[PDB]
């Protein structure tokens, strides 16, 4: 296996911008962000339909 | 008018072993094919659409691939209740014909 | 009925919640999380000429404590140190060790 | 969450016919197509009919063309099938299912419990 | 109402469509149908889907440890190192959260604008043969069935061939 | 000019108004009046006013002192803490000033767009019964006085009743 | 064909023009010409060109050296100072890029909007005397030649003097 | 890269005429205007003609007004000059040049290799 950044409990081999495993890392690990999750949109606003029976 | 064959018409596998199935086409469909599951005295269940995509509530042990006229579907680990009748259907041309069908049994 | 033609974009039955400048919760067709939250529980070490010290404390590899007897000399680009490594068979300590310790862990052989 | 329910099975003889019905709830009834499907005893599945585009379009399998007429009532969310000229060759279980596209049916997604139709001399 | 509605946007979005983002559907005596616009969809999907990669810029700065996990550190320099880490961590957390929330605003706004431009382009083509219907929808005043419909989707709609007929019914 | 003007936006904003942001102003033989669009105003006020809270994110951190105010220390470590504090302070000052500056741009830009959308809706409602006036207003070619006026503001305006009358006067 | 082309935007931008950003060109039996809208150009050039200065904010800070170039530093505190410098440098490098990238988006989007607003103005001015041409251009339906053409650029175009003529030819 | 390549030089007596031609490549032919410029042996340059607005407008110097006639053909990217009633004073070199503006030519920007015209008894 190949990797380029490590931490206490293993490796964080991934290709995402931000990580939330540990604030301490060595190598080229991603930046640490102190939040559980941070969703990024890849679509458009949703507007479900309504029922018409009149 | 597509007519399809599922080979073998019947297969048997022991519990816990890998199971693989295939369905063949008479003319190109290009990923416009689906798969189903159904037990006797019950109603069917949709498994795979797009020939590579699992439908909602389909465990991770279901997968497959195929393009053009031939498709493969491997059940990685046959549990105690995976035995059932399976079907392959195409939605590329009218009529959307079903075919021979296939029954899976314990060896 | 009179002929008709017109336009619209897609919609889905059940959407996902995302943040934005003007609304704390907003409905969109689909979204992807940006934060990785699971990692391999292994030291992924292909290619590198890695060296594993096992029970050998890095400070002990410059002085030759028995736990480090099997490898004093060597070349590498990645040095691995383990928990509670045995450094001093004869009890003692070094002045400004935190400086020496980092220097070894940064040198290539 | 999603629920489909049907009824209308029973005995019949040549000349007469049933009128099956299948009810839908839990989803917008005007935003998806609906289809019927049957299965002869211990044999393979077969397509029979489907409805498209809110009810302005219909299609039938070549085995029942002209005999069977489908329809839709989006006020009561009910699916109909007015059979005619039975020949006892169609004795089979029937189902009503919901697909995932508007004008072409594409692939059926959800099914109900179905009902039994039989013919005898 | 006996049948389902046909209205487009400004009222609600299409539920049963999987082909592409932007599309339109027609209606006439012959039947009903649906279709997707690929050139617009491909442009939109290419610009929005790649945003994820652009966030992770490959500034390949390499860091090294400054904190000993099996630690025996002093108490002053330890506090100095602790203070900066939280301050920078808060900067990244505050910077990252606003960046993503800020970019989501553009995606929703931009995508809504591309939809309107396509809507604008159709009104110009129909010119005087169609009247706006106020629900993101158009009313064609001349009789096309299947292929005259296909032309509108394909930019080959020469309005001059139907103007003499369409304009005679908008005002009687 | 003996009386005051009646022109809307594209020229200037209403000077006398206290109820709501987006309003109306009719005029006919019976008199003149004023009104406010509450449904749109409430949507605008809710999205804009709450921005202040969204900036103060509660990612709470318990910072603690690292410098003694009754002071001592050194000259090396003292100069290390000092350097970072100014750098982070400039980062926050630079970040804070730009963040507010560009968020103001969206508020001004977004509000101007919501106003235009309301303007678009009315001209869709009037269909073929009104001509644009080039000053943000509309010219109505059929006779409403008070209740036909109130309908346009209430979306219950069925234009089909008046089309046969308004069209006969636009083109004589 | 034989001659060149006359089409405006929505197809391509003017290739030959040095006077101003926003302008328009006409055509008629007399000949062909060009012009520039100075009032709009000055507003656009003034708001866009000064963006460079607004990035260099004079929140002056008198930074001073903390690293001896003729160095004999320790090894522990040296690593501590080294770590923070890179972290802030990546912050500035990461911050600087996204700031410029974000601002470029506004300039491209804002300028495109200003162009459309000018396009909207002319259609309102011509009222019912012109029909849109679908390529960003207008088709004038009355013999309006050289001082006429100057008036349209000059906001003094009183359409009421030509309505009786133009309207008789749009619909025959 | 930009290239202008001319041709058509010759010799003529009074009452004759040449038809000079100049070919352009490397740029949009309709995006800029064109002009003819001449230089008599060892004397100052003189303006002759120019074409503007894609071909719908033309202008001439007062020394040749009514004698010469310019034109343009976008289907071949070619420039023309149909001379008439030449005299001894016309003996000079000729050029075709590309300017930078559309309606008025403003100032020329590129030049070709030129050609020679001469008169004799
Ligand atoms: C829902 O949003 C996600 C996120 O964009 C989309 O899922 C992504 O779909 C693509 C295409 O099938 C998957 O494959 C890879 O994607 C990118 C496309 O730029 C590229 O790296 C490769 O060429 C490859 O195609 C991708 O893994 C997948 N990502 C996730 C997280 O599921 C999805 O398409 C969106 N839904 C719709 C209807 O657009
Ligand atoms: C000018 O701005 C001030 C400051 O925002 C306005 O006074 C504030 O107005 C808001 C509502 O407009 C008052 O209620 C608060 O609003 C938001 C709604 O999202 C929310 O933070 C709270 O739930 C609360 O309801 C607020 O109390 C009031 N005063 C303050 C904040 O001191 C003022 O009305 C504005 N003037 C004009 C003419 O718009
Ligand atoms: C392409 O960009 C360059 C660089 O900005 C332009 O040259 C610059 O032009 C401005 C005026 O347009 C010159 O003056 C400056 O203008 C603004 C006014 O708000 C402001 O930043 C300053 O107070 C100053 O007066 C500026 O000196 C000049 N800079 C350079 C290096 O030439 C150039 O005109 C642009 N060319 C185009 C758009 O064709
Ligand atoms: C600094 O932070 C670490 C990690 O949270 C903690 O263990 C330590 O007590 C803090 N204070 C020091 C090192 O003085
Ligand atoms: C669309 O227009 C193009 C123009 O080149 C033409 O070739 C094509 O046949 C037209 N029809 C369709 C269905 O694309
Ligand atoms: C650090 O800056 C403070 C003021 O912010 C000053 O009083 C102090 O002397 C400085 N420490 C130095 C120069 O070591
Ligand atoms: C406005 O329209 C609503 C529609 O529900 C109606 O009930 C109400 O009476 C109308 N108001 C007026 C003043 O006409
Ligand atoms: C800090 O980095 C510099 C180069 O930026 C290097 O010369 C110096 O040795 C480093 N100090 C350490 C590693 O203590
Ligand atoms: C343009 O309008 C102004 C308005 O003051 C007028 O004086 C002028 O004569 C008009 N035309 C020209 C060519 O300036």
């Amino acid at each position: 296996c190949e990797s380029k950044c490590f931490w206490r409990g293993g490796s964080i081999n991934t290709r995402l911008p931000f990580q939330n495993l540990s604030p301490r890392t060595v190598g080229q690990c991603p930046k640490y962000v102190n939040r559980r999750s941070l969703m990024l949109a890849t679509g458009m606003r949703n507007v479900p339909e309504l029922i018409q029976g009149r | 008018e597509v007519v399809m064959t599922q080979s073998p018409a019947t297969l048997s596998v022991s519990p816990g072993e890998r199971a693989t199935l295939s369905c063949r086409a008479s003319q190109s469909v290009s990923s416009k094919l689906a798969w189903y599951q159904q037990t006797p005295g019950q109603a069917p269940r949709l498994l795979i659409y797009g020939a590579s995509t699992r439908a909602t509530d389909i465990p991770a042990r279901f997968s497959g691939s195929g393009s053009g006229t031939e498709f493969t579907l491997t059940i990685s680990g046959l549990q105690s209740e995976d035995f059932a009748v399976y079907y392959c259907q195409q939605y590329n041309n009218w009529p959307r014909t079903f075919g021979q069908g296939t029954k899976l049994e314990i060896k | 009925g009179l002929d008709k033609i017109c336009l619209g974009h897609h919609a889905v039955a059940n959407g996902t919640i995302v943040k934005t400048l003007t609304n704390e919760q907003e409905e969109v067709t689909n979204a992807t999380e940006t934060v990785e939250s699971t990692g391999i529980n292994r030291l992924c070490m292909k290619g590198r000429k890695h060296k594993d010290l096992g029970n050998c404390h890095p400070i002990g590899m410059l002085i030759g404590t028995p736990a480090c007897d099997l490898h004093l000399t060597g070349m590498w680009d990645t040095l691995i140190e383990r928990e509670n490594a045995i450094a001093y068979c004869y009890p003692g300590a070094t002045v400004n060790v935190e400086a020496l310790r980092q220097k070894i862990m940064e040198s290539g052989g | 969450e999603v629920q489909l329910l049907e009824s209308g099975g029973g005995l019949v003889q040549p000349g007469g016919s049933l009128r099956l019905s299948c009810v839908a709830s839990g989803f917008t009834f005007s935003a998806y197509a609906m289809s019927w499907v049957r299965q002869a005893p211990g044999k393979g599945l077969e397509w029979v009919s489907s409805v498209s585009g809110g009810g302005y379009n219909t299609n039938y399998a070549d085995s029942v063309r002209g005999r069977f007429t489908a329809s839709i009532d989006n006020s009561k969310r009910t699916l109909y099938l007015q059979m005619n000229s039975l020949r006892a060759e169609d004795t089979a279980v029937y189902y009503c299912a919901k697909d995932r596209n508007w004008d072409p049916p594409y692939y059926f997604d959800s099914w109900g419990q179905g009902t039994l139709v039989t013919v005898s001399s | 109402g006996l049948f389902g509605a046909i209205a487009g946007f400004l009222e609600n979005g299409w539920e049963g469509m999987v082909d592409g983002w932007y599309g339109f559907r027609h209606q006439n005596a012959q039947g009903t149908g649906q279709a997707a616009d690929y050139k617009s969809t491909q442009a939109a999907i290419d610009q929005i889907t790649g945003k994820l990669n652009r966030l992770v810029e490959k500034t390949n700065t390499e860091f090294e440890s400054i904190e000993s996990e099996f630690s025996e550190i002093e108490h002053q320099i330890g506090n100095v190192i602790n203070w900066t880490k939280d301050s920078i961590t808060d900067i990244w957390t505050y910077q990252a959260e606003l960046l993503v929330a800020m970019e989501n605003q553009h995606t929703i706004d931009m995508a809504d604008s591309e939809m309107l431009n396509l809507y604008e382009r159709v009104r110009k083509q129909l010119r005087q043969n169609a009247e706006e219907d106020g629900k993101g929808c158009f009313e064609i005043y001349h009789a096309c069935d299947d292929s005259c419909m296909e032309s509108i989707r394909n930019n080959t709609y020469d309005h001059s061939q139907y103007r003499e007929e369409a304009l005679l019914n908008r005002l009687n």
